[PDB]
């Protein structure tokens, strides 16, 4: 059995990579995938400052 | 306005989200990853995201909490060993700044079978009483039958017109 | 640990920064499995976005 | 086209030396290494010209993603480990799946039979006729002796892939 946390994220990635809900699915793919917190803080503060 | 249905495993999340846009009960699979519909109640739009309960999915419910509005809750009432469970998530989230103001209804889901729970066993079981600085109401759903539904959906509307 | 997260991690890093995004679309896309009407969506749209930079002078 | 950046991809199997080979091509030394889970890019000079060189973990749960990065590849090197008797068949399964990609159409390709500096190490034609480089008809190809740790040979395989690429059509 596949570990279930890639089913979640082709969902959370589909979303994501169509620009949907951005700062939602970055939230949970540094979380689901345990980025180390200097990196979350990269991609975070990079999705932040994508301007509408 | 947004809301977030939560709750574990096999409570009703998902087949309430598609009662309350639908008015009918739908099959389901276990939710890995999320659902989201708008949902239209007295002339009103509501985003609703319906989480995964599954044990190994429930630390990335935190994820989804910026601007959250309300959260309904919803705990499988035949439940008994896992109410514990649920009230540990329930007061996890509840320490969440993100949720400071955001209102609480609970859905005591699953009415309709006699192995029920009453609201009354389930609020002390969860600590609802104990709960300060937060507006909460408990309800009796069927998600299946239907019942309880628009008058926990009258209170929840109605709560969050008053800030 | 599966060893597809240390991958992905070292991919979806530099995607979510912005460098080889087009490349790491496609390395994300075959990791994780998606079927190829969603692949070529999300292909589809990076190489609209390099479209629109390569056309525009500022 | 030889004055622009191009592309260079290193595969090959786990253990065979491509990240060494990156870094001695980058840097001139040798350098520690562990396996690859994911990919090494860095900018090589050689000869004064630029090359966006990718270096791709050869373990192989995730040698199915290699063909994720063949757009617009100029030349693979293919690392082979010549004392690895027991992997040269899949060395020659691996290459023969990478050469029927249509993304790689163009490009050139250096098979560096390393690890020469060893004892026990394959002869060049015995590697050349294992990975059936002789029936590649269609193929710009060349093998070369090279060893990463002591420097041997690379400078020739080098000095081939850009006469190799000046000569381009
Ligand atoms: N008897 C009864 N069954 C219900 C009721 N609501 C939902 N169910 C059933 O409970 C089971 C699980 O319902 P789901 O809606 O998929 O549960 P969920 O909370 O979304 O579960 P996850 O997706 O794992 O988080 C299904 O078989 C439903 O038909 C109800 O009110 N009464
Ligand atoms: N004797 C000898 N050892 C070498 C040579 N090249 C590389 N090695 C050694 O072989 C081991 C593996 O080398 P790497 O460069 O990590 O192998 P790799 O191809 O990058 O492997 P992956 O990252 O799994 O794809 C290391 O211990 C290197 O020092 C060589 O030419 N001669
Ligand atoms: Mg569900
Ligand atoms: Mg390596």
């Amino acid at each position: 059995g596949e570990p279930t946390e890639f089913e979640y994220l082709r969902k959370v990635l589909f979303e994501y990579m169509m620009g949907r809900e951005t700062k939602t699915m970055a939230k949970v793919i540094t979380t689901v995938l345990k980025f180390p917190d200097d990196q979350t803080q990269k991609i975070l503060e990079r999705e932040d400052a994508r301007l509408m | 306005m947004r809301i977030l249905i939560l709750g574990l495993d096999g409570a009703g999340k998902t087949t309430i989200l598609y009662r309350l846009q639908v008015g009918e009960v739908v099959t389901t699979i276990p939710t890995i990853g999320f659902n989201v519909e708008t949902v239209t109640y007295k002339n009103l739009k509501f985003q609703v995201w319906d989480l995964g309960g599954l044990t190994s999915i429930r630390p990335y419910w935190r994820c989804y909490y910026s601007n959250t509005d309300a959260v309904i809750y919803v705990v499988d009432s035949c439940d008994r060993d896992r109410i514990g469970i649920s009230k540990s998530e329930l007061v996890a989230m509840l320490e969440e700044e993100e949720l400071r103001k955001a209102i609480l209804v609970v859905f005591a889901n699953k009415q309709d079978m006699e192995q029920a729970m009453t609201s009354s066993e389930m609020a002390n079981s969860l600590g609802l009483p104990a709960l300060k600085d937060r507006k909460w109401q408990i309800f009796k759903t069927s998600a299946t039958k239907g019942t309880g539904l628009d008058e926990a959906m009258e209170w929840l509307v109605e709560t969050l017109k008053s800030r």
